[PDB]
């Protein structure tokens, strides 16, 4: 449902 | 608490109001 | 948010969203009141009986945003969590009784036209203030009816006199909560609902032009339900605790 966000964030 | 707190870029900063922000001034009789 | 309005652009700047990791997915509101420390509900972090207790990796901050589900790429600004502190006496298992909780970030987020912190009441602000009939304002992403907003709502309620609040259920009510919201009677509506939770109850400061937390969204019986009030943690009364672990555990 959420775009997704960059991958360093997780 | 901090020195520039509560005090919005796009509003206060630049003294424009929001389109709501006087309805509460209104309450504090 | 229930029956209010799109925010504008920089309405907000403290509104912060709390984001759960995997799978990605907006939890509750929250506010930035400095460079390192965001405010929310103890709930949103710490609910046993519906087995909620996230730790600092399971979480994300997410501030500047305004859309709820796009990434608002050069204008919001995403963080991790260092420390999550909940306050001891966090009532869970009765009414929510100082549903408050700190968040740490790893490092300071650059404020911006989007984003800037709120400031936190003195004794004096909240006394004058904290008036029934004084009108706050509640932000957040949270469902539109007891689907879900496409950006940032907002509403202005007004506080109800504690008599009422305390009529209007059968939780009981302490000191550190107050309620919000029209009576029937009123002819105007609005509500927080699931979502808001978490997120600041602020109002202007006609002395000196300022918006204060006065509440975080903490719970309601339904939303928007005709008789029925919007429960705020009340901010100032935990603020002793909030500068005791800001002072201890801050840089
Ligand atoms: C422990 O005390 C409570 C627990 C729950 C789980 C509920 S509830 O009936 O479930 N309603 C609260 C819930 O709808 C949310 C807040 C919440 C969410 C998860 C766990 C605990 C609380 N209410 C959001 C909200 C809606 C409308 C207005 C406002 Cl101010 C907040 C209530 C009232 C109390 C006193
Ligand atoms: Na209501």
């Amino acid at each position: 449902d959420f775009e997704e966000i960059p991958e360093e964030y997780l | 608490g901090e020195a520039d707190c509560g005090l919005r870029p796009l509003f206060e900063k630049k003294s424009l109001e929001d389109k709501t922000e006087r309805e509460l001034l209104e309450s504090y009789i | 948010i229930v029956e209010g309005s799109d925010a504008e652009i920089g309405m907000s700047p403290w509104q912060v969203m709390l984001f759960r990791k995997s799978p990605q997915e907006l939890l509750c509101g929250a506010s930035l009141i400095s460079d390192r420390w965001v405010l929310t509900a103890a709930h949103c972090l710490l609910y046993p009986p519906w087995d909620k207790n996230f730790t600092e990796n399971d979480l994300l901050v997410r501030i500047g945003k305004h859309s709820r589900t796009r990434y608002e790429r050069n204008i919001e600004k995403i963080s991790m969590l260092e420390k999550i502190y909940i306050h001891p006496r966090y009532n869970w298992r009765e009414n929510l009784d100082r549903d408050i909780a700190l968040m740490k970030l790893k490092k300071p987020v650059a404020f911006s036209d989007y984003i800037h912190p709120v400031c936190l009441p003195d004794r004096e602000t909240a006394a004058s203030l904290l008036q029934a009939g004084y009108k706050g304002r509640v932000t957040g992403w949270g469902n539109l009816k007891e689907g879900q907003p496409s950006v940032l709502q907002v509403v202005n309620l007004p506080i109800v006199e504690r008599p009422v609040c305390k009529d209007s259920t059968r939780i009981r009510i302490t000191d550190n909560m107050f309620c919000a919201g029209y009576k029937p009677d009123e002819g105007k509506r609005g509500d927080a609902c699931e979502g808001d939770s978490g997120g600041p109850f602020v109002m202007k400061s006609p002395f000196n032009n300022r918006w204060y937390q006065m509440g975080i969204v903490s719970w309601g019986e339904g939303c928007d339900r005709d008789g029925k009030y919007g429960f705020y943690t009340h901010v100032f009364r935990l603020k002793k605790w909030i500068q005791k672990v800001i002072d201890q555990f801050g840089e």
